[PDB]
């Protein structure tokens, strides 16, 4: 069903998808680092930082990206990056427990049960869709490219940027779930589960400025 | 918003 140029689109999504690489260095901190509540900050925000860091490489080379206005990107990276990384953290999380030790981590890092608990239904609740990269890049894009967040002045540019991306998921879903027609609907439906960790994250934020440092990019990119 | 974000995306 893809046409010649919905392909092409497909192919520099992937591209630029595979290019992203959560550091050896980082993931062997989650096993070779002692355990306490500071240690596993530390590593939190090592890996938040990397998350963060692979979405801009992933941003930047998106298709007509480059061609919106300056302010526009800025508002679009930090719009998006919660949203972003709480999804990228899925695929990881679910693609060796390992994934045990990093929960282990992430339950005792001073975060309050009330954002762990609908971070791992969050996990679970993404698990059971058995997406593929295929859908988790796009996805991906399609919140990185969202026309709703604030600040931006040329919304228009950004839904047509974003149209294209959701006509190619609605097809994908098509030929891997031939047998299940509400597919779309459900990655759909995910997202706006996903958006309920702006609110979350902003909380857990403001909990950890207790005397907590924070890197320059995480700095930025959430204004603290 | 800022430096080092515009400076991430024109590398
Ligand atoms: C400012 C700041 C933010 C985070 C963060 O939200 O990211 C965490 C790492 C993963 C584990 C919990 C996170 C929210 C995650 C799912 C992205 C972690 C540390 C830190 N110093």
């Amino acid at each position: 069903e893809l046409t010649p140029d919905q392909q092409t689109l497909l192919h520099f999504i992937m591209d630029s998808y595979n290019k992203q690489r959560m550091p050896q260095e980082i993931t062997n901190k989650i096993l070779k680092e002692a355990f306490s509540a500071e240690e596993n900050f530390l590593i939190l925000t090592e890996m938040a930082t990397n998350h963060v860091q692979v979405l801009v490489e992933f941003t930047k080379k998106l298709p007509g990206f480059q061609t919106l206005d300056h302010e526009d990107q800025i508002a679009l990276l930090k719009g998006s990056a919660v949203e972003a990384m709480f999804l990228r953290s899925a695929e990881i999380f679910n693609k060796s427990g390992h994934s045990d030790l990093l929960e282990e981590r992430i339950r005792n890092s001073g975060i309050s049960d009330e954002y762990i608990t609908p971070m791992f239904s969050f996990y679970k609740s993404i698990g059971e869709l058995k997406m593929t990269q295929e859908e988790y890049a796009l996805l991906t894009a399609i919140v990185i490219l969202s026309p709703d967040r604030q600040y931006i002045k040329d919304r228009e540019a950004v839904e047509k940027l974003q149209e294209p991306l959701l006509d190619v998921l609605q097809k994908l879903c098509k030929i891997h779930q031939p047998e299940n027609p509400q597919h779309f609907a459900k990655l759909l439906g995910r997202l706006t589960e996903l958006r309920t960790f702006n609110h979350h994250h902003a909380e857990m934020l403001m909990s950890w400025r207790v005397d907590h440092k924070f890197t320059p990019l995480l700095q930025e990119i959430w204004d603290v | 918003e800022h430096q080092l974000l515009r400076y991430l995306l024109d590398k």
